[PDB]
């Protein structure tokens, strides 16, 4: 399925939408990004809640 | 897709915001009234 569908038309996309999407990152230009500071965390509740 | 299918001590919320070994330290002042509580 991802060959099919997911190979196929996104490379048939990325075809098309070539010369007019352009990214470059932070770390492409700098590399002054410091971590992949994205984390996560949890935490409880109350019984009475 | 393994994510698909605690930290009430001070330390592992020391780890978020400490990014290093410096501030980890800084943080056990507040040991003694959070944590230990007099």
């Amino acid at each position: 399925l991802s060959e099919e569908e997911t190979l196929l038309v996104i490379r048939r996309l990325h075809k098309v939408l070539r010369p007019f999407l352009l990214r470059r990152l932070k770390k492409d230009v700098e590399k002054e990004l410091p971590d992949k500071v994205e984390k996560v965390v949890k935490c409880k509740m109350s019984a009475l809640q | 897709r393994k994510k698909r299918e605690e930290e009430l001590k001070d330390s592992e919320i020391n780890e978020i915001l400490a990014r290093n070994d410096e501030e980890m330290a800084v943080l056990t002042r507040m040991d003694e009234d959070r944590s230990k509580k007099e």
